[PDB]
């Protein structure tokens, strides 16, 4: 098994930890829109930052003529 | 002097083991970040 | 403020509704047209029961910017000459058809292409770009409010044909 990780899965060249001196995966859907989707696993962080910025900006924010008559 | 063309006049010299170690460090960091993020927003093209 | 309104009503009983055809081709002509439109509205108001009553409020609202332009002498002269010709043939006793004909000169005009036509066929040529209607179009396509009052002049024409039919 890997020398520095201590897990049994991979090889010493494959260990994602930094070499020392001594996990959810996209489920395989194969629609071409689904592999090339820019917004995948989207929780809502960007929309919440947008709404919060707009709420702060909004919080900072807050007749007839003679002949017509 | 009239502003026509602008050549970058510099050749990039690197030490070879130092450059190998720099690419290995950023290889490991990009793997760790792809694992760590659930949602990776690849940017849209063309940018402008 | 009610003083100017009262003196203007006193001047409003003074000026008369007479369209002379030599006088068409400036401020007094606009006032005479303004007052003839008001008199048509008053002859509706005398007989509101027999018609459609549901069109009268909307007609007054759609006409009110036109009446404002005629009160302030701000109407464009090419358009006003056509409108005064409509209103002359409306004022005359029997030629109710020449009113609608000059109205068709008012609304569409003499433009070759009233509404633009774009991308007729598969084969594209440069001269097709002359066809389209942003440059020169009908008066009924200038603005959406102008559509309302030009339509309302036609509605007063139909009112007047009914009134000279019966009363
Ligand atoms: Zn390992």
């Amino acid at each position: 098994f890997c020398r520095n990780c201590g897990e049994a899965g991979h090889k010493e060249k494959d260990c994602m930890e930094k070499p020392r001196k001594m996990v959810l995966v996209r489920a395989t859907d194969d629609d071409w829109d689904s592999r090339k989707d820019r917004w995948y696993g989207y929780s809502g962080k960007e929309y919440n930052e947008l709404i919060s910025k707009w709420e702060r900006d909004k919080r900072n924010k807050i007749d007839e003529e003679i002949e017509l008559m | 002097t009239s502003g026509a063309i602008t050549f970058v006049n510099e050749t990039p010299r690197v030490i070879e083991p130092v450059y190998t170690a720099q690419w290995s460090a950023t290889w490991i960091a990009m793997r760790r970040e792809k694992r760590d993020r659930t949602h990776f927003k690849r940017m849209r093209f063309p940018p402008f | 403020r009610p003083e100017r309104i009262q003196e203007a009503i006193a001047q409003d009983k003074t000026i008369s509704v007479i369209i002379d055809p030599s006088q068409i081709g400036k401020p007094l002509l606009s006032m005479k047209c303004n007052l003839y439109i008001h008199e048509i509205l008053s002859r509706w108001k005398a007989s509101l029961e027999a018609y459609h009553p549901e069109l009268f409020l909307d007609t007054k609202k759609a006409l009110f910017p036109l009446l404002l332009q005629l009160r302030r002498n701000q109407l464009a002269p090419d358009l006003l000459i056509s409108l005064a010709t409509v209103l002359y043939h409306l004022q005359q006793p029997k030629e109710i058809n020449l009113a609608v004909q000059s109205y068709m000169k008012l609304s569409i005009g003499n433009v070759a292409w009233p509404i633009g036509v774009t991308s007729v066929g598969i084969h594209a040529r440069s001269a097709h770009s002359k066809i389209q209607g942003g440059r020169n179009a009908a008066n009924i396509m200038i603005d959406e409010r102008t559509r309302l009052w030009i339509t309302s002049i036609k509605r007063l024409i139909t009112f007047e044909e009914w009134y000279t039919s019966n009363h």
